[PDB]
């Protein structure tokens, strides 16, 4: 088990962690993490980006009182730290089945809006517009729902099982990916409000799916114990299927810098949650990390670096390319 | 394996062919590998581990039906002797003897047939497995928290087996070379302190109170021996 | 076989294998039909439809050929009737009276012997006229409207509001004056409500027949009965809302008003919701089995020797009658499936089985309208959430299930204060999953329930101490240790704290921590280890 | 009298992905392939055992069915009580088209006798009666054999069991009418339309 390259202390348990995938106009990479009753927004700078930094410079920028356990965080594309018009916008899902949109100027103006209408737990959410006006959410009510920033439901797709992950297509307009617990991944067009296509996993339950940003034909997921890769439009069947974890895989995320590298996490388990970093050319994980109990997995935008939340700590692994 | 496969008959042809002429290595390996288990002989001739462990378990099973048809204690003794002789055959090789798979699997059989708790400790000491190495295996198996022991309604019986190992050791100290005894007694006091903390975290009962009393008495005797 | 153009020996493919095999075969034909790299999305969709259509029409032509009619087998002594078709065997089973009347053609419905429906000729005639109105609705329901009702059941929408919307659309589109014809036949019905109540009431050896064919035939009988009776219940609800809007053909009436409102609303609520729940339950081993066939084989069938004995068949000399026995088995199975039995088993079996999803959906569809096994449903749902990693929702569901703990055998078997016993069980579960933070939170709640039992409080506080120590929360572990009421356990926890902090080299915290009269216990422990250990020093002496 | 007026069709779904491992048996009678012979329509039939209604009988809820098309007879034993092992046989009578209604089953105290008429041949099959197969009340259910289990041991080429219909007085062409039975003395009899308009026995 590799030790984490960097470790940052947190006030409480980290339930979710997400790097800002967008350019905020700052030299540092923005990071959001959700606790039991709060969301923290921080800036991270690494020695690999700036030779004036020894290891990791971690600065808390803002803390938002949430009052509920945060389960998912989505960054808005409008998020900017530019000194002329700073705007922080992100969405959260929590155990109360509500979405909260937070807006801040990083000064005194801190607003949040509550969106209601899911009848079950929300499992995942994303901003599903380049303009950052629309939010997609999925949950245990067997719905995928589309919301404006006004909290009005624009659209609703009835699922055949609980929606487990949702992702916007990185290049193609109007394409939403929805991963269902029974192994089906569906693609929806938000203009026509129609399902375009599905993929099926060989294993169940399907727990997380992500798009490869560097190769928009590739989808990766975790189902049962295994990680699964599809290459579109070649087949509805997996191209690759290999073991990820000895007992239940939970999260899958593609590296933002390398189309052959991805991370998986094991389920919040008695054997301390393993992070496994995989490279498609290798039959085994290139790195196996241990986090004592960790939830959330996110990749840095530029560096070959991933973060996992744990017990009062963030753990960072740099992958040698 | 003769005695194993209902006295294996083919083992007679195999032993006569092995006596009638000298055999070449390849022929020997293939034939005997597939035919009867012989990982200790394979190790000796050369001089998948999981597959070898599975084959050893299958060989033990054979002994087990032969003995199904015998006295509960007679069957036990038969298996003891067979295992002992064949382990002495592969004693110097650890790849031809799953040290961990074997202890786990035999303790599952002790639970299934419900035998004595001293059995495995006594058998491994008679093979000349060092008491420190045997304690390391038991401590590892206990710390592994295998759900199997709880499913069999007998984790306290597992810890009683551990107690029996350690008691045998106390009572016959020459079983550990004179040059390790101090370090080993300290290791026992540390281990017992951990076991007493875990036992005091569980619910109270007569049998538990007797086991706590036994370990406190043993701690006080080890402190006098240190 | 024909699409592949290939002489491959068809392996006895499993059905999942056959599905993958169809998919890959049609995808390959689509990829071959896409000649240009720049196909518009519309042209690609059109090509996809054309290729699947072509495969489907091919399956149809073979199914037509296998479906070709053979002959009849009638057993002289047992009266068993079989329809021999070209591809399969069908059995003819007697139809129940309600299904007979709904399904018979309108021309033959006029020649039914009213004496068989009821000893009461007028009740028999009213049932006949009602069934004719249900059919005039059934004949004008579009597929969009039938789907809108089935969608409403699946999405747990109110079937009543949806029956009303369907009725508005039927009236907006009444080109043939059908509403006038239904109105005219309803005027010929003397007591439509008694006829409605009769319909609703009639709709409300273990080794033998253990085969998969018998299991499928029996469970298909259940599916068709439940589907037919779901439509009858939908059309009956729309008709009941029309009868309410037409009933205003009069003043409400006080006596009629009070009596009708209480009686009808209670009966109706105890009616449409129950029918919807039964339909949802019906909708919910090298052979393909349905979840109902699985439940029948594993649970329901084991109870049939009791159903057979309770019926007064204490004479082992009565011959087996097929008609009586199938009707009894199917009614008893409907009660078990119908969420009206305390069995508490299909959901538990799903929780202990690899499948969980289907069990969540089964409980979702059942819980709003079925009041039988509600605690057992919450227990099953809690297991599904625990396996899904949603431990807080699991705890809420386990807490709801605890209330049916009164007169409960399954929870009594675990025991052979009740809330503290339940929390001790959930604590063992959270320990085995390896979630120490939640174990601390739950053990802190369980100390509140432990009120006067200092032994349970000592055990729970020792457990909190252990998990804080294992997590490295040294201050919180020390605080938990000071709260232990048992001095013996407190000393053993103190020994564990001193050892773990020394091994972790966290010597500063250990210095800060204010031991009471036990400063010399530490020196005695370290001295006992020091002298006991070898000359090679570490940091005990230091 | 519950006047059970209507019935409903219940599909006994053969959901076994095992096609009932049809013990394919091919009979080659000494007869030539008639090119352009009458195409008979596909037909089916069934037979119920004596004492099948008796709760202590070994024949309880047991019956036979068959389908015949062209040169092929598919025979099946079904029990509603127990899954029978080896309960399906596909008999192919090469070059002979099975007559519509040409299959007859007769029961005796010791045996089940299957009598088969084709366009050109008559056949007799002798199977053990279910009551003679089992001498011990202690049989585990998972191993109850069909009467067809030992069908591959019957000598079908025995002249006691197969006969070729002579051309004169012979059978009338394009007729489907036939019947077969056992006499009191255990003899097998087959009746068909003669070319002369009489009955050939």
């Amino acid at each position: 088990a590799s030790n984490a390259t960097y470790t940052v202390d947190c006030e409480d348990y980290v339930h979710v962690v997400e790097f800002n995938p967008f350019d905020s106009g700052e030299a540092g990479s923005l990071l959001a993490y959700g606790g039991i009753s709060y969301v923290v927004i921080a800036s991270c700078r690494f020695q690999e980006e700036d030779s004036t930094v020894e290891g990791i410079e971690f600065k808390t920028l803002k803390t938002f009182h949430h009052g509920e356990r945060v389960v998912a965080i989505a960054w808005s594309p409008e998020t900017r730290c530019d000194a002329l018009l700073p705007l922080l916008r992100f969405a959260t899902a929590a155990g109360d089945k509500k979405i909260r949109i937070f807006t801040s100027d990083f000064q005194d103006k801190n607003e949040y809006k509550v969106i209601e209408g899911h009848s079950g737990y929300i499992n995942d959410l994303v901003f599903c517009s380049p303009e950052g006006t629309d939010i997609a959410s999925v949950g245990d009510d067997h719905t995928c729902r589309i919301w404006d920033l006004d909290g009005k439901q624009i659209a609703m797709f009835i699922l055949r099982s609980p929606g487990m992950s949702v992702a916007w297509h990185p290049e193609g307009a109007f394409k939403l990916m929805v991963a269902e617990k029974t192994g089906t991944i569906r693609f929806y067009d938000l203009t026509t409000h129609q399902a375009i296509l599905s993929l099926e996993s060989v294993q169940v339950p399907l727990m997380s799916a992500d798009w490869c940003v560097r190769n928009t034909l590739r989808i990766g997921a975790v189902a049962g114990n295994d990680w699964i890769i599809w290459e579109m439009p070649r087949s509805s069947y997996p191209q690759d299927n290999k073991p990820a974890h000895a007992d239940r895989a939970r999260m899958f995320r593609w590296s933002k810098c390398n189309e052959n590298v991805f991370a998986t996490t094991g389920y919040p388990g008695k054997m301390k949650s393993q992070i496994a970093i995989h490279h498609l050319a290798h039959p085994q994980p290139i790195l196996i990390g241990t986090a004592p109990v960790g939830s959330g997995l996110s990749w840095h935008r530029r560096l070959p670096l991933c973060v996992v939340g744990g017990y009062r700590k963030l753990f960072f692994w740099l992958t040698e390319m | 394996l003769t005695r194993q496969y209902s006295h294996h008959s083919t083992v007679g042809d195999a032993v006569s062919q092995l006596d009638s002429q000298l055999m070449d290595i390849t022929k020997m390996f293939g034939q005997y590998a597939d035919p009867f288990r012989l990982s200790e002989c394979k190790l000796a001739i050369i001089h998948d581990p999981i597959l070898v462990q599975t084959l050893w378990q299958d060989i033990i099973d054979k002994e087990l039906s032969d003995s199904m048809g015998n006295s509960s204690v007679d069957r036990m003794q038969s298996l003891h002797l067979k295992i002992t002789s064949l382990g002495k055959i592969y004693a110097s090789t650890p790849r031809y003897f799953p040290l961990e798979f074997l202890v786990k699997y035999l303790e599952q059989q002790v639970c299934n047939f419900s035998w004595d708790a001293g059995f495995v400790t006594y058998t491994m000491q008679e093979i000349n497995v060092p008491v420190p190495k045997l304690l390391e295996v038991y401590d590892h198996l206990f710390k592994a928290r295998d759900p199997w022991w709880s499913r069999m309604k007998k984790p306290l019986h597992l810890l009683e087996s551990i107690y029996i190992l350690l008691s045998g050791y106390v009572q016959e100290p020459s079983k550990v070379p004179s040059y390790e005894r101090r370090r080993f007694t300290t290791l026992c006091l540390d281990a017992i302190s951990c076991y007493l903390v875990e036992l005091q975290s569980m619910d109270p009962a007569p049998a538990l109170l007797n086991t706590v009393s036994n370990f406190k008495s043993l701690q006080a005797k080890l402190e006098r021996l240190s | 076989q024909i699409l592949r153009k290939g002489s491959g020996r068809v392996l006895d493919l499993s059905w999942e294998e056959l599905r993958k095999d169809v998919t890959l075969t049609v995808e390959n034909e689509i990829q071959n039909a896409v000649i240009d790299y720049d196909v518009s999305q519309e042209e690609f969709r059109q090509i996809n439809i054309e290729n699947w259509c072509k495969f489907y029409t091919c399956c149809l032509q073979y199914q037509e050929t296998l479906s070709r009619p053979l002959a009849l087998l009638v057993h002289p002594d047992t009266n068993m009737v079989c329809l021999l078709r070209k591809g399969f065997l069908s059995f003819l089973a007697p139809c129940s009276l309600v299904e007979h009347l709904y399904l018979v053609p309108a021309e033959h419905l006029l020649t039914v012997d009213e004496s068989v429906i009821s000893d009461d000729i007028d009740a028999a005639s009213d049932i006949v006229n009602l069934i004719q109105c249900l059919r005039m609705i059934a004949d004008y329901i579009s597929e969009d409207m039938a789907y809108l009702m089935e969608s409403a059941c699946c999405h747990l929408q109110s079937p009543e509001r949806v029956a009303e919307q369907i009725l508005e659309d039927l009236i907006a589109n009444d080109i043939d004056n059908i509403m006038e014809n239904i109105q005219n036949k309803l005027q010929d019905t003397r007591n439509p409500i008694r006829a409605i109540g009769f319909l609703l009431q009639n709709m409300d050896l273990s080794t033998l027949y253990g085969s998969i064919t018998a299991s499928s035939v029996v469970c298909q009988a259940i599916c068709k009965i439940s589907a037919t009776r779901f439509l009858i219940c939908r059309d009956l609800l729309i008709l009941q809302h029309l009868l309410l809007r037409l009933g205003d053909m009069a003043l409400i009436g006080a006596g009629q008003l009070l009596h009708s409102q209480q009686e009808l609303i209670p009966r109706a609520a105890q009616l449409l919701l129950s029918y919807y729940m039964i339909r949802w339950g019906s909708q919910c081993t090298s052979g393909i089995q349905t979840i109902v066939e699985l439940f029948f084989e594993d649970v329901a069938r084991k109870h049939f020797p009791h159903v057979f004995i309770q019926s007064g068949a204490s004479q082992l000399q009565e011959p087996l009658n097929w008609s009586d026995l199938i009707k009894r088995i199917t009614n008893y199975l409907l009660q078990l499936l119908w969420p009206s039995n305390p069995n508490f088993q299909f959901a538990e079996c799903l929780m202990r089985n690899c499948q969980y999803t289907q069990l969540q959906e089964y409980v979702r569809l059942l819980l709003p309208w079925c009041q039988v096994n509600v605690g057992s449903c919450h227990f099953m749902l809690a297991q599904c959430y625990l396996v899904a990693g949603e431990g807080h929702k699991a705890l809420d569901c386990f807490s709801q299930a605890a209330s049916e703990v009164e007169r409960e055998d399954f929870l009594e078997k675990l025991i052979r204060s009740p809330r503290l016993q339940y929390y001790n069980r959930v604590l063992r579960l959270l320990e085995d999953v390896g979630l120490p933070e939640l174990v601390i939170q739950l053990a802190t709640i369980a100390i509140g329930e432990a009120s006067d039992d200092w032994r349970s409080q000592a055990a729970l506080r020792t457990r909190i101490f252990k998990h804080h120590l294992d997590m490295g929360h040294n201050n919180q572990a020390y605080d938990a240790l000071t709260q232990i009421p048992d001095p013996s356990r407190q000393l053993d926890c103190l020994r564990q704290l001193v050892v773990v902090l020394c091994e972790r080299s966290q010597l500063q915290d250990l210095v800060e921590f204010p031991y009471v009269n036990l400063h010399n216990e530490v020196v005695g422990i370290i001295e006992s280890r020091a002298r006991a250990v070898d000359l090679m020093t570490h940091n005990y002496y230091e | 009298v519950n006047l059970e007026r209507s019935y409903m069709e219940l599909i006994g779904a053969e959901r076994e992905t095992s096609r009932r491992n049809f013990r394919d048996l091919s009979l080659r009678p000494d007869v030539n392939l008639v090119i352009g012979g009458p195409k008979y329509a596909d037909c089916a039939g069934g037979y119920c055992y004596s004492e099948s209604s008796s709760l202590l009988s070994a024949t309880r809820n047991r019956f036979l069915h068959w389908t015949s098309y062209a040169d092929t007879l598919e025979l099946v034993e079904i029990s509603l009580d127990i899954n029978l092992v080896n309960n399906a046989v596909r008999l192919r009578i090469l070059n002979c088209s099975i007559l519509p209604g040409g299959v007859h089953i007769c029961e005796t105290p010791n045996n089940i006798v299957v009598l088969i008429l084709t366009n050109q041949t008559v056949h007799r099959l002798i199977l053990p009666h279910p009551s003679r197969m089992y001498r011990s009340e202690i049989i585990s259910d998972s191993h109850i054999q069909s009467i067809f289990t030992d069908i591959g041991k019957t000598n079908f080429h025995d002249p006691s069991n197969t006969y070729v219909i002579p051309a004169i007085p012979g059978r009338a062409p394009n007729t489907t009418a036939s019947t077969a039975w056992l006499s009191s003395d255990g003899e097998a009899l087959f009746a068909l339309p003669s070319i002369s308009g009489g009955i050939l026995v």
